[PDB]
């Protein structure tokens, strides 16, 4: 029988691989089910068997597939010195991503790095790292966070494949996952409203679970679904007593720092 | 029984190295089917040390954690230890315990995924699993591992059926162009062993979710934990009964998988590839230790780590030297940095990027070359294992000797690619053996004491060092504070030690040395290069930062 699952090409540029790691924490479905039954994951450096020229050949085979493909991009694009500070198989990352982007059916940026530029773009930006849209002038479906929840990434992938492009906000993020502030769903919200704050991490107020706003919490300015869905089915930063860093916001390394202050 | 080896003479370049973290190009020169020279060429620079300059030292751990998301947590921990040392705060006992448990959880997650998802495909012909008799496979599994339902013929057949449907679909996905397709002489396993391993590969994808959930009970989330602060930790809930009960339960499930699947599979594979106990050796080993009972200073960390610190040189297991933090430096001679940067202790570190061209053998990597008293050092599970074994650490003596007896090899056989692989499993088993003790310690401490963060003040000017032995080895972060801001922040990371380029004297790094003598059965499908490179568990985002 002639069969085809939609082709996904996943590129790793200037990244930490935490977005790949987040993706494999999916439980609805688990990653095996996703790649056996739902998608055809045709290039993915972290887990693929082929290496070297065999891997490059697998990429080219996917990019030239007659059925077309969806492009997942992990990491920012280092542009200084002709793209040479980030290379795979002897080619600048910006060149390969540009080529893949030009024929993709759709482009999903997994993480704040591919969406907006991320950690390597932070001042003074040694590599002149850029987000994908920033560098290429193409529209992307952004699944930011550092890393995003698998629920948001796998949810977006499944949406794209079954429903179409989900409604996106002005930062390119699906409203399904990114439509609400972290703070609006935070269980410490009643403390915030009552101006009940922890003044320090060692304070009795911190022990009591008071709001972390005075310790820098960026939940009030950060769009994400963290308190609602949790991470790893067990926790999220504020539940572990630590302020939100703002990690799903563009350029947060520069706009949300100092992290323990309200700048 | 001879190890397969072609007559190939010529260059081989493997770029990308897949099934690692980050972007690595390996070049080798081969003569008569054996590697005679090697280069480890890291292909991405981000520049986190540069980015940190002028920033709030409290922010460092958040930036440096993003050196890598495979070894998530460990850089947050090293930066937190580093800033705690620079501000001269001693974290509370509960924070030492919690930080060390999160490290233990990380070891379990990381090593399980490495063995199955990164390394196994170099040893296991997945397509050959379709040829196995699942009853014979079940009988074999019953002889080599504890009884378990996932090793039943019915379960193994269900795996075979899933794999058969996938292969016959025409879309091989992550197996496209795999080196084992069509048969490969360097792949030795019986089909039944391939099937058992493949079944466990799939189970491990589910088990690693549980390992990460355990870690997140204490860490807040995985990847990229968010529970450490200057002076300790923030997660008061993690000291309490129900969360720790769930942490124990999940950790016990993960450890059951380590003991039932990872170790037996590792030993089965090792048994068929005993020739790889003579390939891929190096001679010098370094560890900062981990799992210390006193983390009030870097010196106390070195002295009280339950996985001990030390230095071994020249394969001499009869002597382990103390680590002298003053003797660490990094070279840039063969790296993509400005001339003039050789010989820098990390408190004097310089990060001045200067690219030349691809394959310039004078400047071929974005990694620096860390050296110790003039020598390259291998770091990681094998280093820890040799240091602990040499010192008579009782858990390492027991588990190492178990492996030596099962394989009928001496401790010297561990100076090898097979040994490096084995050590990773040995230490995973040891971490598992200690989880209940460590969890009980923290549960009893947290029940009687809820001090989790110490008071501290930012000094105008200071310096500090944070040490950890991360899953891949000896990690150190080094800060100079001036004007209450970061004046210099240098990371020296385990993959920097292992997979950096040559040092100032032209001396090969551990991976470069280890690659000398590698046999190549098929130069178009050089799986042997991958076996050794993967055994070091490379992380190029870590190594370069
Ligand atoms: S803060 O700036 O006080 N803050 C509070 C409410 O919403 C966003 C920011
Ligand atoms: S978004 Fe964060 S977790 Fe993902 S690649 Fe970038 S630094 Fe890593
Ligand atoms: S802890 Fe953060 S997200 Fe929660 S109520 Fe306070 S400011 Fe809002
Ligand atoms: N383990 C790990 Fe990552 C590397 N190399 C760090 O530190
Ligand atoms: S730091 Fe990021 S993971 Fe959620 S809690 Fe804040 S948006
Ligand atoms: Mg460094
Ligand atoms: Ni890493
Ligand atoms: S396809």
């Amino acid at each position: 029988t002639a069969k085809h699952r939609p082709s996904v090409v996943w590129l790793h540029n200037a990244e930490c691989t935490g977005c790949t790691e987040a993706a494999i924490r999916t439980i609805k479905p688990y990653i095996d089910a996703l790649i056996l039954d739902t998608i055809s994951l045709d290039y993915q450096e972290t887990i693929m068997a082929a290496a070297g020229e065999a891997a490059e050949a697998a990429l080219h085979q996917a990019l030239e597939g007659k059925d077309g493909y969806y492009l997942v991009v992990e990491g920012g694009l280092p542009t200084i010195d002709g793209g040479q500070w980030g290379m795979v198989a002897g080619h600048p990352m910006i060149e390969t991503t540009k080529k893949a982007a030009a024929k993709a059916k759709g482009i999903i940026c997994i993480g704040t790095c591919s969406a907006y530029g991320g950690v390597q773009k932070a001042k003074p930006n040694p590599s002149q790292a850029k987000g994908v849209s920033e560098a290429l002038g193409v529209k992307t479906i952004n699944i930011p966070g550092c890393p995003p929840n698998p629920i948001n990434f796998v949810g977006a992938v499944v949406h794209v494949l079954t429903k179409g492009i989900p409604d996106l906000d002005e930062n390119g993020r699906p409203k399904l996952f990114y439509g609400e502030l972290v703070h609006d769903n935070c269980p410490r919200l009643p403390h915030f409203e009552a101006s009940e704050f922890a003044p320090s991490f060692d304070s009795e107020e911190a022990k009591k679970g008071f709001c972390l706003y005075e310790l820098g919490c960026k939940g009030p300015v950060t769009y994400n679904n963290c308190p609602k869905v949790l991470f790893n089915q067990v926790n999220w930063p504020v539940q572990a007593g630590h302020p939100c860093l703002g990690c799903s916001e563009p350029d947060f390394w520069d706009t949300m720092t100092p992290f323990y202050e309200q700048g | 029984k001879p190890t397969p080896q072609s007559t190939f003479t010529g260059p081989i370049v493997v770029d990308p190295i897949t099934r690692i973290e980050g972007h690595l190009r390996i070049m080798v020169e081969v003569e008569n089917g054996k590697v005679k020279d090697a280069w480890s060429s890291s292909q991405l620079f981000r520049g986190l040390e540069i980015i940190l300059k002028g920033r709030d030292p409290r922010d460092a751990q958040h930036f440096t954690q993003r050196a890598c998301g495979v070894c998530t947590y460990v850089h947050a921990l090293a930066s937190s230890r580093c800033v705690d040392d620079a501000v001269k705060v001693s974290i509370p006992a509960n924070a030492r315990m919690m930080r060390n448990l999160v490290m233990a959880s990380q070891y379990l997650h990381d090593h399980l995924v490495h063995f199955y998802h990164a390394h196994a495909l170099d040893w296991v012909d997945v397509t050959a699993a379709l040829k196995a008799d699942p009853n014979k496979a079940a009988k074999l599994a019953a002889s080599i591992a504890p009884a378990r339902p996932g090793n039943s013929a019915k379960a193994l057949k269900a795996v075979q059926d899933k794999l058969k449907a996938f292969v016959e679909s025409g879309q091989l996905g992550i197996f496209t162009n795999a080196y084992f397709l069509g048969g490969h002489k360097a792949y030795y396993l019986p089909p039944e062993v391939d099937l058992i391993a493949t079944a466990h590969y799939l189970e491990a994808l589910h088990m690693q979710v549980k390992a990460a959930s355990a870690m997140a009970i204490l860490g807040g989330k995985n990847p990229h934990t968010q529970f450490t602060v200057v002076g300790g930790c923030s997660n008061y809930q993690g000291l309490t009964k129900d969360p720790l009960a769930n942490y124990l339960a999940l950790s016990k499930e993960v450890c059951q998988f380590v003991n039932e699947c990872y170790i037996p599979d590792l030993l089965a594979v090792a048994g068929f590839y005993k020739d790889w106990g003579g390939i891929g050796g190096t001679s010098n080993y370094l560890a900062f230790g981990e799992f210390a009972t006193d983390d009030s200073s870097p010196e106390k960390h070195l002295a009280t780590s339950q996985f001990p610190s030390g230095v071994i040189t020249g394969r001499d297991l009869g002597k382990v030297d103390n680590v002298d933090l003053g003797a660490i430096y990094e070279d840039v001679k063969y790296s993509w940095y400005a001339p003039g940067g050789d010989g820098k202790h990390p408190y004097d570190g310089v990060t001045d990027p200067k690219y030349t061209k691809l394959d310039d053998k004078d400047h071929y990597s974005w990694m620096k070359a860390p050296r110790y008293k003039g020598k390259a050092m291998e770091v990681g599970p094998l280093a820890r294992t040799f240091i602990a074994y040499a010192k008579g650490q009782p858990d390492f003596k027991k588990v190492v000797d178990m492996v030596l007896g099962k394989l009928s090899v001496p401790a010297t056989a561990l100076h090898s690619t097979l040994g490096r692989t084995a050590a990773r499993g040995i230490e995973t088993a040891i971490v598992c053996a200690n989880m209940e003790k460590w969890i009980k310690e923290m549960a009893d401490s947290g029940a009687k004491d809820n001090t989790l963060c110490a008071k501290w003040e930012m000094p105008e000017e200071s310096k500090g060092v944070g040490l950890a032995d991360a899953p891949r080895g000896a990690l150190s972060h080094w800060i100079r504070i001036k004007g209450k801001k970061i004046d210099n922040f240098q990371l020296v990371v385990p993959s920097t030690w292992n997979l950096g380029p040559r040092g100032a004297q032209g001396d090969k790094s551990p991976v470069e040395e280890a690659l000398i003598g590698t046999p190549i059965a098929d130069p178009k499908r050089p799986v042997e290069i991958l076996r050794t490179v993967h055994a070091f568990d490379p992380c190029i985002a870590c190594g370069v930062h």
